[PDB]
């Protein structure tokens, strides 16, 4: 039944992302920090139900799913309320194409940066590649959210790509990476994003 | 003339799209990139990524969203399971298909000129299917009551894999049966030719 166990690790950006989606839905979420020694018996379980100990994994008696697009849609299947995605199919496709870019360019790289055996030169090329786009990207996430909100004022849904870009920021701060802009307005907004209640409930 | 699909020839990616577009019984033109102008090509898809799906106002060619978008654009008949626990699974399955299986096809498509490197790639693929022919018994179509995208992903695969030499026989069991009634469907049958 509803024995939803969400395997996560510490400082993993994907877990933190998922955990704030489960928080938004209301999901009965038995979180499991497989980073702690105590949960050694769960990590044993996880290397069985998934191929490579994939973190995060969202498991129940019925399934065990990994990958971030999968999980996010899974959550929307199990917890329709409130709506994570837009309603027009075109807008849904776009959110999906954007979410792919944010994952390849930022999430995936944020992870490569947590690798202890990383070359200090390579790690600096990553950190920079990120700065280079973080802004242009942010704009797109915005333009898109602006469209999906007006085209339906009665629907009132939560932009998942704004929720994610918020964690990209947190992890900039977290990796001493700098958000290259002097736009006092943009800055105003990035502060607001980190200032939202559900976000402060998560990282806490 | 509502929506046109432009399709390069060899793509396994272009087959599985013409399948899903059939199951929807939606009147949509089908054009060949290789039967148009080097000028319009740059206008429908600048990055030259086929296949592309044009509408009055929209356009799309993202490999990962193209099909999922057809299933949402023209909603009936749904090409995802109805039961929630089966949908969540079927997604995580498409992902395996695209990311662990299609690569095996591209690889057999690129190192195709090297017979020493094919015979060995085939030996590892045929060897892997047969380590799964076990979890194929017990369903008309792939891991599901009815037709899913998983079947469009897999029709195009078997079909392009065939052309690259690799064929499927009675040696595969359930797979051969499944592969034979997959080819039976009117939607797969059309795009095949
Ligand atoms: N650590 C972690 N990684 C995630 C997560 N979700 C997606 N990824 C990774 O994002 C990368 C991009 O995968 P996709 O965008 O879905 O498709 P693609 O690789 O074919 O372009 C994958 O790594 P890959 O090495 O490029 O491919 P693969 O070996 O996983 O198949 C995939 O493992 C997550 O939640 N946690
Ligand atoms: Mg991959």
């Amino acid at each position: 039944s509803n024995a939803m166990l969400l395997y996560t690790k510490k400082d993993d950006i994907y877990s933190d992302i998922v955990r704030m989606i489960l928080l938004i839905k209301g999901a009965n979420a038995k979180i499991v920090d497989v980073s702690k020694e105590e949960n050694s018996k769960h990590l044993e379980e996880l290397n069985i139900i998934t191929p490579n100990g994939n973190i995060p994994t969202l498991s129940t008696d019925d399934f065990a799913v990994y990958r971030l697009s999968v999980i996010i849609e899974a959550i929307e299947d199990l917890y329709p309320f409130p709506p994570m995605f837009p309603v027009f199919p075109k807008q849904r496709a776009n959110a999906r194409i954007l979410l792919e870019y944010v994952n390849k360019t930022f999430l995936q790289n944020i992870i490569k940066l947590q690798s202890p055996d990383l070359d200090e030169k390579q790690a600096n090329e990553i950190k920079m590649l990120m700065q280079r786009d973080i802004i242009s990207t942010y704009k797109k996430i915005v333009s898109e959210r602006e469209v999906n909100a007006e085209s339906n004022p009665d629907a009132q849904n939560i932009n998942v790509l704004t929720l994610i870009i918020t964690f990209v920021f947190y992890y900039f701060i977290k990796l001493k990476i700098s958000i290259p802009t002097k736009d006092k307005n943009i800055i105003k907004e990035i502060k607001e994003l980190l200032s939202e209640p559900n976000f402060i409930k998560t990282i806490k | 003339a509502m929506v046109t699909l432009y399709t390069t020839k060899y793509c396994p990616y272009s087959l599985r799209a013409r399948i899903a577009l059939a199951e929807k019984k939606m009147s949509t033109d089908i054009v060949e990139a290789g039967d148009l102008e080097p000028a319009m090509i740059k206008k429908i898809t600048p990055n030259g990524v086929f296949p592309v799906l044009m509408e009055k106002d929209y356009s799309i060619n993202n490999r990962k969203a193209l099909l999922i978008y057809i299933d949402e654009r023209f909603p009936a008949p749904s090409l995802l399971p109805n039961v929630v626990n089966e949908r969540i699974k079927i997604r995580l399955s498409l992902d395996k298909i695209d990311n662990e299986w299609y690569p095996v096809l591209d690889q057999i498509r690129k190192h195709r000129s090297d017979q020493k490197m094919l015979e060995s790639m085939f030996k590892d693929l045929k060897e892997s299917l047969l380590a799964m022919e076990k979890a194929f018994t017990g369903s008309e179509f792939f891991i599901s009551s009815g037709f899913t995208l998983a079947d469009c992903y897999i029709a195009a695969l078997i079909i392009c894999l065939e052309a690259e030499g690799f064929i499927i026989d009675d040696e595969y069991g359930a797979i051969y049966e499944y592969k034979k009634r997959l080819f039976a469907r009117d939607s797969v049958k059309k795009a095949n030719i």
